């Protein structure tokens, strides 16, 4: 499992 | 000078040159924080105005706290420091300080205002709790958690801040058990009992489920409907805990209406949390039952920071590094019980604020 990335702060 | 000014709202910035074109992004307690770019380092920072830097006997204490906590604070999960001054010339002089913080894309209410997956959720939720971990791995106890003071960066990483109400041990039940946010305050901070480490995992628990509802946990009028809507959700506390409150408050709060409470499985339907994959670990049942070990009444019985970090839906992201870091160290300058004077304050402010950029 990995760590997420990307946040969509929109 | 080196620094200038510019109109921010009914008050003022005097800050260094290096800071340019700046925009209000904070209406806080502590006081106004703004966001802008710091030439010299190419990229854009977070600036706080401390109000009345020594006003009351009181604004001292957490202003001074800040400061400290600011320096001898640093992990990857927490708001890094990144400058402090005064436009001030000397002490006779002094009565303002600024703050220089990092800067993330937002709060997060933010967040709170979308949609997550388990993946994601599960990994802030571990951010958040290695930004505590370190502190209480100082015996520094939050007190004052809430979205308000967590922001996030568009690459998902989590940021713990402020720090004014931050203290150690609790000789007791403090002075004003008003100052931390309602919506939030911990069984033990309502009922004014005197709060340990975990008091902070209990707001940790308002917020994870804010998280997961979009609408505050227990929300409440007042100072005292909060006991209320607590307990009208998680049932009235037993006669254990009831033994544990002062006699005055214990008499009020079995006085109330016999609530029984909700099951977790209909305070937050399997629905409610990101969808399910297939995976255990990360899992709504999983993810449920941290929840229950953390909005817990007894705090005696509320589940430790490390406990948590390494629950199951927080686990598979565990790192030494970052869980099990080494522990902060404040000198043994700052006190979160001593009582100093509005002067004799301004003036470990300076010789402070001074040595510090
Ligand atoms: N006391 C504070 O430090 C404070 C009070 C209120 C609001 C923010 C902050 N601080 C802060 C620090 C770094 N990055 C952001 N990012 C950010 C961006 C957009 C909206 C936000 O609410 C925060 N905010």
């Amino acid at each position: 499992p990995k760590r997420p990335t990307t946040l969509n702060l929109f | 000078n080196n620094f200038y000014s510019v109109e921010i709202g009914d008050s003022t910035f005097t800050v260094l040159k290096r800071y340019q074109n700046l925009k209000p992004i904070g209406s806080g307690a502590q006081g106004i924080v703004c966001a802008a770019y710091d030439a010299i380092l190419e990229r854009n920072v977070a600036i706080k105005k401390l109000s009345r830097p020594f006003q009351n006997q009181t604004h001292a204490k957490r202003a001074y706290r800040e400061l400290v906590l600011m320096k001898c604070v640093n992990h990857k999960n927490i708001i890094g420091l990144l400058n402090v001054f005064t436009p001030q010339k000397s002490l006779e002089e002094f009565q303002d300080v600024y703050i220089v913080m990092e800067l993330m894309d937002a709060n997060l209410c933010q967040v709170i205002q979308m949609e997550l997956d388990h993946e994601r959720m599960s990994y802030l939720l571990y951010q958040m709790l290695c930004g505590i971990k370190h502190l209480h791995s100082a015996g520094i106890i939050h007190r004052d958690l809430k979205p308000s003071n967590i922001v996030v960066k568009s690459d998902c990483t989590l940021k713990i801040l402020d720090f004014g109400l931050a203290r150690t041990a609790g000789t007791s039940f403090m002075m004003e058990p008003e100052v931390v946010t309602r919506y939030y305050r911990a069984p033990e901070v309502i009922l004014g009992m005197g709060y340990k480490e975990n008091v902070d995992l209990w707001s940790v628990g308002c917020i994870m489920g804010e998280m997961v509802c979009h609408k505050i946990l227990f929300p409440g009028r007042d100072y005292i409907d909060q006991w209320n809507k607590v307990i009208e959700q998680l049932g009235t506390p037993c006669p254990e805990f009831m033994k544990k409150l002062q006699p005055t408050v214990r008499t009020y709060v079995e006085n109330r209406p016999k609530y029984a409470g909700y099951s977790f499985e209909k305070l937050f339907p399997d629905v409610l949390f990101p969808a399910d994959s297939e995976h255990n670990k990360l899992k709504a049942s999983q993810a449920r039952d941290l929840l229950s070990k953390m909005l817990v009444i007894d705090a005696s019985k509320r589940i430790s920071v490390d406990e948590a970090l390494q629950h199951p839906y927080i686990n598979v992201w565990y790192d030494p590094s970052e869980a099990e870091a080494p522990p902060p160290k404040i000198p043994d300058k700052q006190l979160d019980e001593r009582e100093h004077t509005i002067e004799e304050w301004k003036e470990l402010i300076y010789k402070e604020v001074m040595d510090l950029e």
